[PDB]
């Protein structure tokens, strides 16, 4: 019950830190 | 009053999870917790002031001094903290990610540009995923996302 939001908030974090990654490799390939 | 602001910068979620924690602490049942329970609850969700910092919170909330604090109080403080403790990227970099993120440029990131992200990446975002990044990151509700609240949204992100 509140292990799913848990969870939710988790996963949400866990696509910003890519998001930062996918921005970074995108950054580099524009040389 | 300065407490709402707070609640609309936590998600649903988040303030979902952060009662669990101060329900927990709560034998009196009206909604207050004593000061000396307040480190170990911030620990439970993420938190690790220093005790010292820990000191300084209490010091903050609990200025009058009864020994507790409330719910709404706990929320506005716990904010403050997470943001001051942030250690994300910097506004110059995370304005590059911005622009990579912004195709058309109109100074907004939207439901669609947003799905495009991912799609470099060999993640599966589900749909809903997708609109609750929005969601919480969207304050004005204007439906989509400007750089302001990217940087929010981005606050001490690794
Ligand atoms: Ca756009
Ligand atoms: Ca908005």
């Amino acid at each position: 019950e509140e292990k799913r939001n848990r969870a939710i908030t988790a996963r949400r974090q866990h696509l910003k830190s890519v998001m930062l990654q996918i921005a970074a490799t995108e950054l580099e390939k524009e040389e | 009053d300065q407490q709402a602001e707070a609640r609309s910068y936590l998600s649903e979620e988040m303030i979902a999870e952060f009662k669990a924690a101060f329900d927990m602490f709560d034998a009196d049942g009206g909604g207050d917790i004593s000061v000396k329970e307040l480190g170990t609850v911030m620990r439970m969700l993420g938190q690790t002031p220093t005790k010292e910092e820990l000191d300084a919170i209490i010091e903050e909330v609990d200025e009058d001094g009864s020994g507790t604090i409330d719910f709404e109080e706990f929320l506005v403080m716990m904010v403050r903290q997470m943001k001051e403790d942030a250690k994300g990227k910097s506004e110059e970099e995370l304005a590059e990610c911005f622009r990579i993120f912004d195709r058309n440029a109109d100074g907004y990131i939207d439901a669609e540009e947003l799905a495009e992200i991912f799609r470099a990446s060999g993640e599966h975002v589900t749909d809903e995923e997708i609109e609750s990044l929005m969601k919480d990151g969207d304050k004005n509700n204007d439906g989509r996302i400007d750089f302001d609240e990217f940087l929010k949204m981005m606050e001490g992100v690794q």
